């Protein structure tokens, strides 16, 4: 039971690491919200 | 100013809201704009 506790805390633990580096693990949620932007920035640019 | 007001700049008809402006302008320039063509700022032909 201690091996399984230490190993789970240890898997926890590396999840705010991996999430706070390679750049991309978020971009799934950031694609969303850079597409909404350029559509409105496009229909903004479409009026000139 | 600080008022919706009908407004007309050297033939400039429009409809808005006019505030002080708080930015640097080059004594070159008359207008002003933004992302879109239309005019956001305009230089006042009598007190400058
Ligand atoms: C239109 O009126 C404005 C406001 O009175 C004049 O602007 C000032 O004019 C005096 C004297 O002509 C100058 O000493 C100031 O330096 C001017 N101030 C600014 C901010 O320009 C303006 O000269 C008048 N227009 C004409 C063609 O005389």
């Amino acid at each position: 039971q201690k091996l399984i506790a230490n190993q789970f805390n240890s898997a926890i633990g590396k999840i705010q690491d991996s999430l706070s580096s390679t750049a991309s693990a978020l971009g799934k949620l950031q694609d969303v919200v850079n597409h909404n932007a350029q559509a409105l920035n496009t229909l903004v640019k479409q009026l000139s | 100013k600080n008022k919706c007001v009908n407004f007309n700049f050297n033939g400039l008809k429009g409809t808005g809201v006019l505030t002080e402006s708080n930015k640097k302008f080059l004594p070159f320039q008359q207008f002003g704009r933004d992302i879109a063509d239309t005019t956001d700022a305009v230089r006042d032909p009598q007190t400058l």
